[PDB]
């Protein structure tokens, strides 16, 4: 065990008081990814 | 064999300041509530379902990780063991999810509220939905850390978020037992929303980068107290006096000149005479306290040692502002300890015994039930109005350095 | 055996019938957790007559018990869907199946 | 089992996540105990 990756950062993030103090969000955002399952990271 | 690839969405997650944990010190009671409005009616916007769950995870989670994850992409709350939540219709611990009884059987729905519990003692976490329990408990922690009210969201969600008695109006009544959650709150800021572990944020210039912040711990959260000359033991009363002019200084202000009643409300006081015309826990009142202190003193680590002798009485008192006099005939005087101007360890030794005295009273309290309900917090976490009072009381007890 | 679990409630009173047609926007699953089939990826819905064995077995004794826009989970077992040389390169054989089929309109 | 990523030098088998799911009916009594361990191991020391 090493505790060390390298992790790329993503180009686009998610973006985003009154009664309740509620969250914003509108857009989606999706991404493509692998799934070697020996082990099972993605 | 091969490396299968697929399309993933992305979750982030949301937690308030608050910070609950259970240690020996000041634990709160362990019975916390909330609830929360959601009112989203986009199941299946950019074809894959849109996640959401809520529930508690400990203060080592590192999951948010935008991007990535372990099973299929960075997901939210309930994918590990540092994290416990729900959906509508399934428990999640570890990756793995079971299915739930409840009257409806429907996931989150839009105009709906589940409602959370937590109870540190048996620990375990129970849920509840709208106006029915949940049929289903987790047990069998290891609780060290502090707990987070967390939310999961993927895209499109304006979820409002309840607390209590600050705006959140509860809907339906806490079961007997559970503060609302906004009492606990770090006494030196407000409280606000921010996502956990971010490493990026906006600005007038955009992106800015940011590294790993501090956060507090079960040790952390817990109140310490700390653990013969002739004139160490021959002051006494002389300090106390001392100490005990100023009883009265700012209690001339107050206008509460030898209350006979004790007028708690109508400006008065019962205590406001000399020593031996003091009721009976009135010497060691300004004298246990004290010489305990200069016995501790020595623990203290300090530099100091009673040799002034100047005249041994040149030590004047400072008096004559108009009438001021009171049927005792107190008059109160401070002497003159005004001109020391301490060392640059004297300005943390102060410091460091008041943070003793603010401790040992925490214990004080704590001994009796957490003084039995009915708010004091450990030193050097506590708000800042306290932190100034205690510096100027101790400091005239302590100004008799070089006097004496 | 088809087990039929809910997700999301629905209207209750329609449910298909013969010689009907209904649209069902689904999304196919293996047991392991693995996506072998979906219909939203090619935002085409699928569409198929009930009755005149088009789909699979477990398929349409899965969509006939259910009612318009309720959208449900099925565990179909391998006896009724794939028994014993299952659809080459695709679904193993002897492997069971997940659906979360939704009828979108028409029954 | 895959997600298990505690590193430190200070482990002893008192840290190891293990969380006990139970479910039960209406009436409250159960229905199965659950434990979820992200570790399955013995102390060699236990032995000599």
């Amino acid at each position: 065990l090493m505790p060390v990756s390298w992790s790329r950062m993503p180009n686009h993030f998610l973006q985003v008081e009154r009664l309740g103090w509620a969250v914003q969000c509108q857009d989606p955002l999706t991404m493509m990814a692998l799934h070697i399952p020996e082990e099972n990271r993605c | 064999l091969l490396l299968q690839t697929n399309l993933i969405n992305y979750v982030t997650s949301i937690r308030p300041n608050i910070f609950v944990g259970r240690a020996e010190g000041s634990t709160q009671y362990g019975k916390w509530y909330f609830e929360v409005m959601v009112d989203e009616v986009v199941p299946f916007l950019t074809a894959q379902a849109t996640h959401l769950r809520v529930g508690w995870a400990l203060t080592e989670g590192y999951s948010p990780y935008p991007g990535g994850g372990e099973g299929w992409g960075g997901n939210g709350v309930g994918d590990d063991l540092y994290s416990y939540g729900f959906d509508g219709l399934h428990l999640w611990t570890g990756h793995v999810a079971r299915p739930v009884t409840s009257p409806g059987q429907h996931l989150l729905a839009p105009e709906d509220v589940v409602s959370c519990c937590l109870d540190l003692s048996v620990p375990s976490i129970s849920f509840r939905i709208n106006g029915c329990p949940v049929q289903g408990v987790f047990e069998a922690f290891n609780l060290d850390g502090l707990f987070f009210p967390v939310v999961s969201f993927s895209a499109g969600v304006k979820v409002r978020f309840l607390l209590g008695g600050r705006h959140g109006e509860f809907k339906f009544l806490p079961p007997p037992g559970y503060a609302p959650c906004h009492e606990a709150v770090l006494p030196r800021e407000r409280l606000r929303l921010e996502p956990i572990k971010e490493y990026r944020r906006e600005g007038p210039r955009g992106p800015h980068l940011v590294g790993p912040s501090r956060c507090l711990s079960h040790t952390d959260f817990v109140p310490c107290p700390v653990d013969l000359p002739p004139h160490l033991e021959r002051i006494r009363e002389k300090l106390a006096e001392n100490i005990h002019e100023l009883w009265a200084l700012t209690r001339i202000e107050q206008g509460w000149t030898y209350g006979p009643v004790r007028d708690d409300n109508k400006r008065l006081h019962p205590c406001l005479v000399n020593f031996h015309s003091l009721p009976e826990p009135e010497r060691n009142y300004n004298l246990q306290m004290s010489g305990e202190t200069l016995k501790t003193l020595l623990a203290l680590g300090c530099h100091v040692g009673m040799a002034d002798e100047k005249a041994e009485d040149n030590l004047k008192k400072t008096k004559l502002p108009k009438t001021y006099m009171m049927s005792n005939g107190y008059k109160p005087a401070p002497l003159d300890l005004s001109h020391v101007r301490l060392t640059p360890a004297q300005t943390t030794l102060v410091d460091r015994l008041a943070e003793n005295g603010h401790n040992v009273w925490a214990r004080d309290r704590v001994a009796q039930g957490w003084s039995y309900s009915a708010r004091l917090v450990p030193y050097r976490l506590l708000d800042e109005a306290t932190k100034r009072s205690n510096r100027d009381s101790l400091c005239q007890a302590v100004r008799t350095l070089l006097g004496y | 055996g088809v087990e039929i679990e809910t997700i999301s409630p629905g209207d209750g009173r329609t449910f298909p019938k013969k010689g009907q047609t209904c649209v069902v926007h689904y999304t196919g699953m293996l047991q392991n957790g693995k996506k072998f089939d979906s219909s939203r990826d090619r935002n085409k819905p699928f569409k198929f007559r009930i009755g005149k064995q088009e789909v699979i077995k477990g398929f349409e004794e899965g969509a006939a018990q259910m009612s318009l826009g309720q959208r449900a989970k099925l565990t179909c077992t391998p006896d009724v869907a794939y028994g014993a040389t299952g659809h080459p390169g695709v679904i193993p054989p002897n492997a069971t199946l997940i659906f979360d089929v939704e009828l979108l309109n028409l029954e | 089992t895959p997600d298990y990523h505690q590193h430190d030098m200070n482990f002893d088998l008192s840290k190891v996540r293990a969380v006990t799911v139970t479910m039960g009916d209406e009436q409250g009594n159960v229905h199965s105990s659950l434990k979820c361990s992200n570790c399955y191991m013995v102390w060699g020391g236990d032995f000599v």
